[PDB]
């Protein structure tokens, strides 16, 4: 009974900034999926493709737990086929996502009185993101057609954003704590089940 | 890339980065609010300071983006109110002159005193000194001395200022493009590029003047009704067909004659429905006035208050040490924050307060989901006319006697209705024609209509003319009477007042056509009507993105304000009116004055 590290991902001190969004590799171990339930209210625990309710004596070739902060009204942009600054510019879902996103407010955790912005978002970018693809380039957006020359200044803007994260926001503006459980099927030996 | 998705690239970093550094101006400002510590100045300051810098660094930015090569039109909007603030249209000389002038007009204004004869020893400040006065007073030469004191040693004060005021203002303006300060004032109102929802600046004065038009009869007839009471009260210091002494319309100016109804009230047996004992009676506490305000939104299907509009906002006065400005006022931070600052007492004009800025919130968590700078409401009038209307709806009996405040056992005759309309047009009607010859006049100042040897000479003939009211003391060009009050001196517009009534009645009478009421319109409670709510909410969610012309539209089904829902919220004193008038002159001369 080796039991998957859903500690390190779920309960981490502090979550990646959603451009450049953690990743954590699961594999070769047993996935207590009922242990996930720290039961404070998940905003989203909403799977795709796969049944959350009692169906983890499936098994899977790979576990990707991609953890990563935006705000409430953001949440509903990890889901397929959603668009808005985060999936196209900071975390995107193929089409036929298999997977499991989980939520939670962390507003206790990730705002500050003076404001926290440790946590950053991507407002501008060339393209939208491929599915699963990240950009962590700090490089200033050229909105004009003058070069930019790495500084901001009139049409040349930092591509990253800081929630400013504050106790006082609202829900929509609050921050949350997002796991998008990733779920892999090759012709491969399949070593995540979790009985 | 082509000018326009520049512009809304620019837009998208300016919202993110206005709505937070707004935020930190609008949280200092409201814990200055509520904890008063010159620390706390000092920080609303700092982060003041941080965004109208924050403001005129965008603006100038924004110049950059040309507005003719655009056709977004909410790209556009959003741009043109982001440029149009930028004041480096005046030198930074005439603009620090310009700053200097206004606060120096505001500081006169606020701590302007004056010192009773025969004692220079106690002197009065506006508030609450000479406003206690010209609001409770029935001594003639005492309210005559504190409207005249205030004018004479405060008005003359602001009159070389406001001269300079005016030639800056309208210098700002013209190289913004506009006729003059005045024509700047109605760009507010100003639509383009909308086919059939277009409104010029210039209309504002011809639709105003129109309904007004329409008004004079209700109020002719208003001010020849108190001036008949007052009459009474006055036989030797009021003439049966003059205008009405300036000094004895209930404040310091006229503009409101609500502390006339003791003199004034029909029915003085009458005892006026106050529902303050009973709240007291059932232990009503500040939390309750709200929830129960909460409700008669979600009655309309409106959405509960936040959670952070019950943590955060300050609903009692905190008292002991700690001290608040307890102007009753609703603060959207943005971030989804809602908050209402109010000292809140258990009395029914709190109650309605509440309810009143309650409105105000709603207005503000329907348009949140907007773009910030379209964060607002769809004029300067519209946002006080929603907060008007929900104390309409939860004042009248209807409503009180649904939620407990109001025994079934009381029964509403048609004489506590007259004297609830007449206290409403003291309020309500007497103001219309103040508001309007007040912003008449600046509109004629800022055009050049009056000389400045003058401004007072027009301004009381104007008075005479249009509000019916006439001065008690000859005034020369020495005072500045109009900048004796607050909106003058401190550089706010007034039609606002004018149109918001408009506005808050044509916004009742379509609610309560949604909510199927049956009587006259002042009786109605929009409460239980989900029917309402939509229909204004329909208008409320659009905030500043769509002219006010199609946001009124989604209310009322007109496109222009009109002035017939207020007459029918009247029309039950209005025919009372008449015939309570039927042996008195109705209308005034304006060649008669107090002065011999
Ligand atoms: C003027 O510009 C605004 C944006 O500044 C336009 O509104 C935006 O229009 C786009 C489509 O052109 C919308 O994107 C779509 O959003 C929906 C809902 O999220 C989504 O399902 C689609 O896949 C697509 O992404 C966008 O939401 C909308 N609003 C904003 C705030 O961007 C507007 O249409 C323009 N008007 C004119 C007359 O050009
Ligand atoms: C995150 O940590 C908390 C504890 O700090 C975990 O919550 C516990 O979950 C177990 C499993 O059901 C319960 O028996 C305990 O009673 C819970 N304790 C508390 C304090 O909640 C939570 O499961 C962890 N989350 C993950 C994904 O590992
Ligand atoms: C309030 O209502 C009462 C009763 O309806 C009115 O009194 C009547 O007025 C009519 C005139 O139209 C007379 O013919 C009746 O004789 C009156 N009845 C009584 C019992 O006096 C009264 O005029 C109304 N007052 C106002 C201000 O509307
Ligand atoms: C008010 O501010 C002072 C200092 O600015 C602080 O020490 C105090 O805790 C504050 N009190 C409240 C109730 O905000
Ligand atoms: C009132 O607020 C609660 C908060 O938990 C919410 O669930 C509810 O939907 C809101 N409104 C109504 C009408 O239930
Ligand atoms: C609104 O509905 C509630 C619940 O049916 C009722 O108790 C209340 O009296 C109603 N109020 C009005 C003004 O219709
Ligand atoms: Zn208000």
């Amino acid at each position: 009974t080796n039991l998957c590290p859903f500690d390190e991902v779920f309960n981490a001190t502090r979550f990646a900034s959603v451009y450049a969004w953690n990743r954590k590799r699961i594999s070769n171990c047993v996935a207590d999926y009922s242990v996930l339930y720290n039961f404070a209210p998940f905003f989203a625990f909403k799977c795709y493709g796969v049944s959350p309710t009692k169906l983890n004596d499936l098994c899977f070739t790979n576990v990707y737990a991609d953890s990563f902060v935006i705000r409430g009204n953001e949440v509903s942009q990890i889901a397929p086929g959603q668009t808005g600054n985060i999936a196209d510019y900071n975390y995107k879902l193929p089409d036929d996502f298999t997977g499991c996103v989980i939520a939670w407010n962390s507003n206790k955790l990730d705002s500050k009185v003076g404001g926290n912005y440790n946590y950053l978002y991507r407002l501008f970018r060339k393209s939208n993101l491929k599915p699963f693809e990240r950009d962590i380039s700090t490089e200033i957006y050229q909105a004009g057609n003058k070069p930019c020359n790495g500084v901001a200044g009139f049409n040349c803007y930092f591509p990253l954003r800081s929630y400013g994260f504050r106790p006082t926001y609202g829900v929509g503006h609050q921050p949350y704590r997002v796991v998008v459980l990733s779920f892999e099927l090759l012709h491969a030996p399949a070593t995540v089940c979790g009985p | 890339s082509t000018i326009e998705e520049q512009a809304k690239t620019f837009l998208d970093k300016f919202n993110h980065e206005a709505e937070d550094l707004f935020y930190q101006s609008s949280l200092a400002s409201w814990n200055y609010n509520t904890n008063i510590t010159e620390e706390n100045v000092q920080n609303m300051n700092n982060a003041g300071d941080k965004w109208s810098a924050f403001l005129k660094e965008q603006s100038t930015l924004a110049q950059m983006y040309p507005l003719q090569e655009i056709q977004n039109l909410t790209v556009k909007l959003q741009l043109q109110a982001l440029q149009q603030n930028g004041s480096s249209v005046l030198s930074e000389d005439k603009s620090k002159r310009l700053n200097t002038i206004l606060n120096t007009m505001s500081t006169i204004y606020s701590t302007g005193k004056v010192c009773n004869p025969d004692n220079p020893q106690e002197c009065l400040l506006l508030e609450p000194g000479l406003n206690e006065i010209m609001a409770n007073s029935l001594d003639y030469n005492e309210r005559l001395w504190a409207w005249e004191s205030w004018r004479s040693e405060v008005g003359k004060q602001l009159r070389p200022l406001y001269e300079e005021y005016v030639v800056l203002k309208n210098e700002m303006a013209r190289a913004n493009h506009y006729e003059d300060y005045g024509d700047y004032w109605r760009g507010d109102y100003e639509v383009n590029g909308v086919d059939g929802y277009d409104y010029s600046r210039g209309q504002l004065i011809e639709d105003v003047e129109h309904t007004f038009e329409e008004i004079k009869p209700l109020y002719e007839h208003l001010h020849a009704y108190v001036r008949a009471k007052l009459m009474n009260a006055y036989p030797s210091y009021i003439s049966p067909i003059g205008c009405l002494p300036a000094h004895l319309l209930g404040d310091m100016w006229g503009r409101f004659w609500t502390n006339l109804y003791s003199l004034t009230v029909p029915f003085g047996q009458k005892p006026n429905i106050d529902v303050t004992d009973a709240m007291v009676d059932q232990a009503w506490d500040a939390q309750r006035i709200f929830k129960e305000a909460e409700k008669f939104f979600v009655s309309v299907g409106l959405p509960n208050m936040t959670q952070g509009f019950w943590e955060n906002s300050m609903l009692t006065d905190p008292g002991n040490v700690q001290k608040a400005v307890c102007h009753p006022t609703a603060w959207d931070l943005g971030k989804g924050d809602f908050r209402i600052l109010m000292c809140t007492k258990v009395t029914m004009d709190d109650f309605l307060t509440a309810h009143h800025e309650m409105g105000h919130i709603q207005y503000d968590m329907a348009y949140a989901a907007q773009p910030f700078l379209l964060r607002n409401g769809a004029n300067e009038g519209f946002h006080e006319a929603v907060g008007e209307i929900m104390s309409l709806s939860a004042a009248t009996p209807k409503h009180l006697k649904s939620i407990g405040l109001l025994s079934p056992d009381f029964q509403e005759d048609n004489e506590t209705e007259i004297n609830f309309l007449l206290k409403q047009a003291l309020t309500i009607v007497g103001t219309l024609p103040f508001t309007y010859m007040l912003e008449k006049w600046r509109w004629m100042v800022f055009k050049g209509e009056i000389p400045k040897d003058q401004w007072m000479k027009k301004w009381w003939e104007m008075k005479r003319e249009i509000v019916g009211v006439v001065e008690p003391v000859p005034h020369d060009e020495t005072y500045c009477d109009p900048a004796s009050l607050f909106h003058v001196s401190n550089d706010y517009s007034f039609i606002r007042y004018y149109t918001r009534t408009l506005y808050q009645f044509q916004f009742q009478e379509a609610l309560c056509q949604a909510a199927k009421h049956e009587g006259p319109l002042h009786k109605c409670d929009i409460s239980n009507s989900t029917e309402a709510g939509q229909k204004l909410f329909n208008m409320l969610r659009l905030g500043k993105s769509e002219p006010w012309t199609l946001a009124l539209e989604n209310v009322v089904g007109a496109k222009n304000m009109n002035v017939r829902p207020l007459l029918n919220y009247f029309e039950p004193l209005f025919t009372w009116l008449k015939d309570q008038n039927k042996n008195s002159f109705v209308g005034w001369s304006t060649d008669w004055s107090p002065y011999a």
